[PDB]
């Protein structure tokens, strides 16, 4: 129940074991204190990221799904706005490689069988009231925009 | 009230030795009169999530 | 201080040969300490004192108080070379030997290379020195780099050719290539020194015990088993001088299993090691082979509390998937299935070719709730494993639960 605040002036510089299987890794260089955040999410606790948009914020975003992928959890990426929904999604498909994603509409879902769904809010709060089946299966769910 | 279980040989055994066991808790599996127990009997008549 | 030192009662120096039931009135050593903490604090430039502080608290048994007065004993003469202008070409040489000696054998695996190009500075015209010998050896030996490590041995030949240990160097660490009798040979040529009853002077003795025991062991194998009997003597004195020493039981506790397979008392090797620690290789995965097989894995639970937890363990066990599986299905039985993930996780980053590591998750995964995951897991365990038997019970279980008996008429056909 405890939330320790990070300094941001230290590093673990062993990240090709510090993961010991190999999870992911970008030719573009990643920022210190968010391998720190990735290094976080391996161990089991919870995170909160209070920063910037336009400056690599999707590094939680990736180790999200990479994590879930590997160790067989699901993820829910919720995000208020529908257009952001369609955006991340895209965002999803494009620098992934074969990921099963998915979005919730009114109408029907888009991809029935997906592995990282998104949807909003509201739909999210209508997984908690009505029983849904993606409460099982998803671990670590993705909060847009606190 | 019974459930069939089964176990393991013992050092780095992969699936040949067992022992059973038996459970109890709350009342039947079922959604109708409450289970929050998450292992729960999926019925056919369920959606994505709505 | 200087004076004082020179007559001690401990290390290579006398009072009658620098002139040139009844208590005694000698002097005593207890006289020097009570001036090395009010007196020389005060003063400012002052090295010779410095040093001779540092080299008395050094070598008896302590890399740790010494640590201030190395950075002030930088700090005093480097800092007045502007305003007094004195040479120094002998100054890193010894602070050399007295500043990476308490990084190198206090923190154990950390601060080995502590100095760097400072050995670099000393080894040019002389090769090396007392101190690159004593910092560089475990950077040669207890590391494992054999260029260097297998030849220069004896590289301690200008200073001291007849110092006690250093010569005995030659074979002990390189016992693995062949010299095996020259090694015990080596040693006990290093043997005759001390040969103490206390726990100042004989930790040295208690030390060897294990040293020349191990050369012992090994001198059997690189047929005959004569000194792997004899060997008893060498490990059970290691046991006996000091007071307590837990690599005795430890070391040759999987040995008893080799050539004479005397696994009766390896039982008693690590309920003996129980005593001292046993947080190692061997201990663990023998108390699990016991307990587990009876079965009980309530006693294995317990090997939980020093498998992972060491830290420093953690290093050599990180190969294959050994320890987090001892603590991981421990979990399981007791029936409480939360805790079974996070173990398998790290087990299936180290190990992605196993049944055990996915099955057993796949398991935890199934009792939990997520058996949309149980399904991706067992399948890959089907995939992995040519065709595994219990998979597709497991599987078909978690389609019927589902609901879905769309495959599990196809895959109860082959079971």
């Amino acid at each position: 129940e405890w939330a320790h605040v990070v300094d941001l002036n230290h590093k673990i510089e062993n990240f090709d074991e510090l993961i010991p299987n190999p999870a992911r890794s970008w030719p573009f260089e990643l920022d210190t204190f968010q391998k720190e955040a990735v290094y976080h999410l391996e161990q089991g606790d919870s995170v909160f990221v209070a920063a910037h948009t336009s400056a690599g914020k999707t590094v939680v975003a990736e180790y999200a799904i990479a994590m879930a992928h590997r160790n067989m959890t699901k993820t829910i990426y919720t995000s208020p706005i529908k257009a952001l929904s369609n955006q991340k999604f895209r965002d999803f498909k494009e620098t992934f490689d074969d990921v099963n994603i998915g979005l919730i509409t009114g109408d029907v879902q888009i991809n029935p069988d997906a592995n990282c769904l998104i949807m909003t809010t509201e739909i999210l709060r209508s997984m908690l009231y009505r029983g849904a089946d993606l409460i099982r299966d998803v671990e670590f769910v993705i909060f847009d925009e606190v | 009230r019974t459930s069939y279980q089964f176990k393991r040989t013992g050092l780095e055994g992969k699936i040949s030795g067992y022992k059973e066991e038996v459970d109890l808790k709350e009342v039947a599996n079922a959604n109708a009169s409450n289970s929050l127990s998450i292992t729960r009997s999926i019925n056919h008549n369920q959606n994505s999530v709505r | 201080i200087l004076y004082s030192w020179l007559s001690s009662k401990l290390s290579k120096y006398d009072i009658k040969s620098l002139e040139s039931d009844d208590i005694e009135i000698g002097l005593l050593e207890e006289e020097v300490v009570t001036v090395l903490t009010e007196n020389i604090v005060k003063c400012k430039n002052n090295i010779l004192a410095h040093r001779i502080l540092c080299q008395y608290y050094l070598l008896t048994k302590e890399y740790e108080a010494a640590l201030p007065y190395i950075k002030n004993g930088i700090s005093l003469i480097a800092y007045n070379i502007k305003d007094l202008g004195v040479h120094l070409p002998l100054t890193k040489r010894e602070f050399s030997l007295d500043l990476a000696t308490v990084y190198t054998y206090v923190d154990a695996p950390k601060d080995h290379n502590a100095a760097l190009k400072l050995y670099d500075n000393i080894l040019s015209g002389d090769f090396s020195n007392i101190q690159a010998k004593m910092g560089k050896g475990i950077i040669f030996i207890e590391r494992k780099n054999w260029k260097d490590a297998m030849t220069l041995l004896t590289q301690v030949h200008e200073q001291s050719p007849n110092n006690l240990e250093v010569l005995s160097e030659l074979s002990w660490s390189k016992a693995h290539m062949g010299y095996m009798d020259e090694a015990l040979a080596g040693l006990d040529t290093v043997i005759k020194g001390i040969k103490g009853m206390d726990l100042r002077s004989i930790d040295f003795r208690a030390l060897n015990l294990w040293r020349q025991a191990k050369v012992y062991i090994m001198k059997h194998a690189s047929a005959k088993q004569e000194n792997v009997k004899c060997a008893f003597k060498l490990l059970i004195q290691s046991i006996k001088i000091l007071d307590t020493f837990a690599p005795g039981f430890s070391t040759l506790g999987d040995i008893y299993c080799h050539y004479y397979k005397d696994h009766l008392r390896a039982f008693k090797c690590y309920f003996k090691a129980f005593d001292l620690d046993a947080g190692d290789y061997t201990a663990a995965k023998y108390i699990t082979e016991t307990y587990a097989s009876k079965p009980n894995w309530q006693a294995a639970s317990s090997i939980a509390s020093r498998l992972i937890k060491g830290e420093k363990a953690k290093a050599e066990l990180r190969s294959n998937n050994w320890p987090f599986r001892v603590v991981g299905i421990a979990h399981l039985e007791k029936q409480e299935e939360s805790d079974s993930i996070e173990w398998f996780q790290s087990a299936l980053r180290v190990d992605p070719n196993d049944v055990e590591s996915w099955v057993g998750l796949g398991q935890a995964y199934h009792a939990c709730g997520r058996i949309e995951a149980s399904i991706k897991v067992f399948d890959k365990a089907i995939q992995l494993r040519p065709s595994h038997t219990f998979a597709q019970y497991f599987k078909a279980i978690s389609l019927c639960d589902v609901g879905e008996y769309l495959e599990s008429l196809d895959i109860l056909e082959k079971v």
